[PDB]
DNA sequence: AAGAGTATGGGTG
């Protein structure tokens, strides 16, 4: 429901995930490059306690 | 005698790919974008030969476009635009809306 | 205590520094407080009037 | 092992060895995703392995048996 | 590079006096050395000290008590190994206070300890008198 | 290098000014780590503006973390030591009394060179070999040599 | 102003500071009592004479 | 304190003598002046002897 | 004054080791410094490192040749468990500057002796350097083999047996 | 004067002496000798490759201490690289094997 | 290389070795070593500031 | 015809 949860998402789980092809894969990563932010990130202390 | 090490635009733009969360085939599209910037900050050549110059046929041309929209974002902003529309857009586009026009 | 007089080790400042072992030895405090003595010359003979 | 590592030195029995062990377990707690052993308070990974170590609960022979036990969890869970 | 070369040479630790003038006390110079032979007690033929024993503080104060004169200790010289030595011919790590662990570098401690105090050195320039009562013997 | 005198024996007081510079990539990391920089630009940019909240990181990454001191000409091992930092004001490294006889040091004009280990195995040497709570015995002879002197 | 230990004097044998603080402590004092007599104001032959 | 009872305990020992010598030395007022030393009254006689 | 040589030929090791460590004490006591009796020791030993072959015996030393001591004792050993007689020999005294110029490493010898001499000896001879020592490994940037990376050495060396 | 990384030699590929040049302190042969007495031989491997002229070395370590994996990949020295080729321009055949 | 992959892979390998070695050099040796032969003292155009 | 002594050159600091 976040941008702090997906960005913490690795590209093979996403792609493991049922009825998700390489094209939204790519366009999600795409529209995240948009906003200089990219898969793989790592975060401590999420959810941000709200 | 011996002189220094200098840094240029390519060696900054190389060290924020090396410290960017890439994967293999994204870090060497990424290698294969900032070997076609020239010292202005523009792309020299069309995402077709940077495809062509990775050198296998399972990549797609989408995944060019999105390893060079995250590196666009780069400082400086507005680096390894395609055109002066491109570039002014992308640096357009780091503005907050409260600007007036 | 009793308004006799005793003999006791001494509390001087120089004489504490030097019986703790804190700093400086016997030889610095003669040269301190008494005769420095006899010099030698470059070439290492002794000078027959002292200091 | 804050202070002094002495107690962690008889446990083992030699500096270098002790060195070893704790940068394998000082390692397999940072990027391994391992949990401690021992409560945590607000120590680094060094100190939690020396700690550890000075406790009885790491030496080498444990470490290799807890491997060993993960790699024929992994490929009994591969078949 | 090794435990023990199973070597039993060494040499004689004996007190250094010169003239009446005592210089070394034994104690001073087989602290945290490791016996060559059986220590006897000077009346008797009975072990005092027995073989291979890593002389610390408390062995120390037992010789000093019985009056023991000389010790036989293991020394590097006299090593079996090759290409290195073992524990027991070197003996006490003298910055840790045990015996001395294998894959150290002694070369290098016994080259800096020998040149550290290098600097507090100067590179520039008829009748025999006993004082106390005891035996006399001639050599 | 000037004294301190409140320190114990296995700290050593460092500017954090210097501390700023030495340790910037484990601040870069930190503040990535916790969500105040997205990207290293701007943690980059962010270390560059001395923010108040790049001191508190500097504080978590250095909390048990040795340096190595060391001080020219090293005669024996004892003349490069580690000690746990404490975070100070000012441009001076602070040293504890007890230790300046193994450097051969006093305080009217002598210079000391600070290193940092990277690696886990350097640290655990650093800690478990050259503290200078391990280095109490003299590897030459067997005596102390934290022994008091002067005022003390 | 200054505070100095009087450890660093006896094994460096420099005996001059010992008496040049005594005498600048003579000196500070003759200029006390000039500037205790100039503040109130007094004769200039009581200034003279001191 | 080392031989008889282990490596920590010297070192808190350090560390407490250090504070309780500094502590007694700056309360004790030790200082140094001209009249510490002391020159005994027969060096004239020794010198004319000699 | 006896040269350390004759008492070393005529007495044996231990009176040399003690006549050397005795004078280098009484040097180091005139002026109060305290130094352990096993530092000189290890320094001697590094000295007496070579020995000088009297009888070739069973093995194929020549008449004189001077060689290592470890060298001589393991092959006199080896031929002893076999029945044959092994090799005698006379030990040497040398001094430190003429011991460290006989490394068996040409790395070693070139780091701090006369370069163009070691390295013009060398390629004349052919030599191969093994890379054993602490020097070797530093030049090279690789882990010495003593403290923390001695094991590191010791699985490598049963690595490649 | 501190320094992190900064700007190398062209030839030796070290880091520069100097503060006006915001240089790195030297660790010469009395200090190896130190850390060899201690025995504390992945520090001296630290201070010789990933930290001086290890080109490829500098950048992963960087990266790992970003990532916080405290963890170095050593190689090999350009000094000796340098070395070699100074030898062989001597007309020397100087070559490592295996 | 075709793979790009593998060719910045490759550029970043560490040789193996286990030992040094060191002998005298026939022409041939040196003839192998080099990529090509220098014939003129010249080193910069100094006009298109190319070699 | 060998063998001991002197002068010269190389290396180190
Ligand atoms: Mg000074
Ligand atoms: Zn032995």
């Amino acid at each position: 429901h976040y941008i702090g949860d997906l960005v913490q998402r690795t590209e093979v789980e996403l792609l493991k995930t049922p009825n998700l092809g390489k094209k939204s894969l790519t366009e999600i990563k795409d529209v995240l490059a948009s906003r200089g932010l990219s898969l793989g990130m790592r975060l401590e202390n999420w959810p941000p306690a709200s | 005698y011996q002189g220094e090490t200098t840094q240029t635009l390519q060696d900054y733009l190389m060290w924020q790919v090396e410290l960017t969360p890439f994967s293999d085939t994204d870090r060497a599209i990424a290698t294969s974008i900032v070997d076609a910037v020239d010292e202005t900050g523009y792309l020299t050549v069309p995402l077709e030969d940077i495809l062509e110059s990775i050198g296998d046929e399972e990549i797609d041309i989408d995944e060019v476009e999105a390893v060079l929209k995250r590196i666009q974002r780069f400082d400086p902003v507005g680096v390894a635009a395609k055109d002066l529309r491109d570039c002014l857009l992308i640096q357009l586009s780091q503005f907050d809306k409260t600007t007036p026009w | 205590r009793d308004g006799q007089e005793e003999k006791q080790v001494s509390f001087n400042s120089i004489y504490m520094m030097a019986d703790s072992g804190a700093r400086g030895s016997a030889a610095q405090i003669r040269q301190l407080a008494g005769m420095r003595g006899l010099m030698a010359k470059p070439d290492g003979s002794i000078i027959e009037t002292p200091i | 092992a804050r202070v002094t590592v002495q107690d962690a030195v008889e446990k083992i029995g030699n500096r270098f060895d002790l060195v070893l062990v704790a940068a394998r377990r000082a390692r397999q707690m940072q990027v391994g995703g391992k949990d401690p052993l021992v409560p945590e308070e607000n120590d680094k990974t060094t100190v939690i392995a020396l700690r550890e170590i000075e406790e009885g609960l790491i030496n080498n022979q444990i470490l290799d048996v807890r491997e060993r036990q993960e790699q024929q969890e992994q490929e009994a869970a591969e078949l | 590079t090794e435990d023990d070369c199973g070597t039993h040479e060494g040499i004689m630790m004996t007190p250094v006096i010169e003239g009446g003038d005592v210089k070394e006390p034994l104690r001073d110079r087989v602290l945290g050395r490791v016996t060559a032979e059986d220590v006897l007690k000077p009346g008797t033929a009975d072990i005092l000290v027995p073989r291979n024993t890593l002389l610390h503080e408390q062995w120390c104060d037992l010789l000093e008590e019985n009056s023991v004169d000389a010790v036989k200790v293991r020394s590097v010289v006299s090593c079996d190994t090759d290409f290195g030595v073992c524990a027991h011919c070197y003996g006490r790590d003298l910055a840790r206070g045990h015996i001395i662990n294998k894959g150290e570098a002694i070369g290098v401690i016994a080259a800096q300890s020998i040149g550290e105090p290098g600097t507090q050195l100067t590179m520039r320039t008829s009748s025999i008198q006993v004082k106390n009562k005891g035996s006399i013997k001639l050599s | 290098i000037t004294v301190g005198p409140y320190l114990r024996l296995h700290q050593c007081g460092l500017p954090k000014k210097m501390a700023l510079e030495l340790f910037k990539p484990f601040i870069y990391g930190k503040l990535e780590l916790r969500g105040l920089a997205t990207t290293i630009k701007a943690a980059k940019k962010m270390v560059e503006r001395e923010e108040a909240v790049v001191w508190d990181i500097l504080d978590e990454v250095i909390r048990e973390h040795p340096v190595l001191l060391n001080r020219a000409p090293t005669l024996h091992r004892l003349g490069i030591q580690a000690f746990e930092p404490v975070l100070i004001e000012g441009k001076a490294i602070q040293l504890h009394p007890l230790v300046c006889a193994a450097y051969n040091a006093d305080f009217d004009g002598d210079q000391m060179a600070v290193h940092v280990p990277l690696t886990l195995e350097a640290q655990l040497e650093a800690r478990a070999l050259m503290m200078s709570t391990n280095n109490i015995l003299s590897p030459a002879n067997g005596e102390p040599i934290i022994v008091p002197s002067q005022d003390v | 102003d200054i505070v100095l230990n009087p450890l660093g004097v006896p094994s460096r044998m420099n005996i001059g500071q010992i008496l040049e603080t005594h005498l600048g402590m003579a000196a500070k004092g003759i200029g006390d009592k000039i500037n205790a007599m100039l503040k109130q104001q007094q004769e200039v032959a009581k200034l003279r004479e001191f | 304190c080392y031989r008889i009872l282990g490596l920590k305990p010297t070192v808190i020992f350090a560390d407490q003598i250090m504070y309780t010598g500094f502590a007694y030395a700056a309360r004790s007022g030790a200082s140094v002046g001209i009249d510490d030393m002391v020159i005994p009254e027969k060096k004239h006689e020794i010198i004319s002897e000699a | 004054p006896e040269a350390p040589h004759d008492i070393l030929r005529l007495r044996g090791v231990h009176a040399v080791t003690r006549y050397i460590v005795n004078e280098v004490q009484d040097v180091y006591r005139l002026q109060g410094v305290k130094i352990n009796d096993k530092h000189i020791e290890v320094i001697v030993r590094q000295m007496l490192r070579k020995a000088t072959i009297v009888n070739a015996g069973s093995s194929d030393f020549l008449e004189g040749e001077q060689v290592e001591y470890s060298r001589v004792k393991i092959a006199n050993r080896e031929l002893e468990a076999n029945g044959k007689v092994g090799a005698t020999y006379s030990r040497d005294l040398l001094g430190i500057t003429k011991a460290s110029l006989a490394t068996e490493s040409f790395i070693s010898a070139a780091s701090f002796q006369e370069t163009t001499r070691v390295l013009t000896e060398a390629a004349v001879a052919g030599k191969r350097d093994e890379l054993r020592g602490l020097k070797e490994n530093v030049i090279v940037g690789r882990l010495i083999p003593a403290g923390t990376g001695y094991a590191y050495h010791q699985d490598r060396m049963r690595r490649r047996a | 004067h501190a320094r992190s990384t900064g700007s190398y030699s062209l030839v030796t590929q070290q880091p520069l002496g100097g503060k006006a040049q915001f240089g790195g302190q030297r660790f010469g042969e009395m200090e190896v000798w130190a850390l060899e007495a201690y025995g504390a031989a992945y520090t001296l491997q630290e201070m010789l490759t990933v930290k001086s002229d290890d080109v490829n070395g500098r950048t992963k370590m960087y990266k790992n201490i970003v990532d916080g994996n405290h963890q170095m990949e050593p190689g090999m020295p350009e000094s000796f690289n340098v070395l070699l080729k100074e030898i062989r321009s001597l007309g020397i055949n100087i070559e490592l094997e295996d | 290389m075709k793979d790009l992959l593998k060719f910045l892979k490759a550029q970043t390998k560490t040789e193996e070795f286990d030992a040094i070695k060191i002998a005298l050099a026939s022409p041939d040796m040196i003839r192998s070593w080099s990529f090509g032969e220098v014939k003129k003292p010249e080193t910069i155009n100094y006009r298109t500031f190319k070699p």
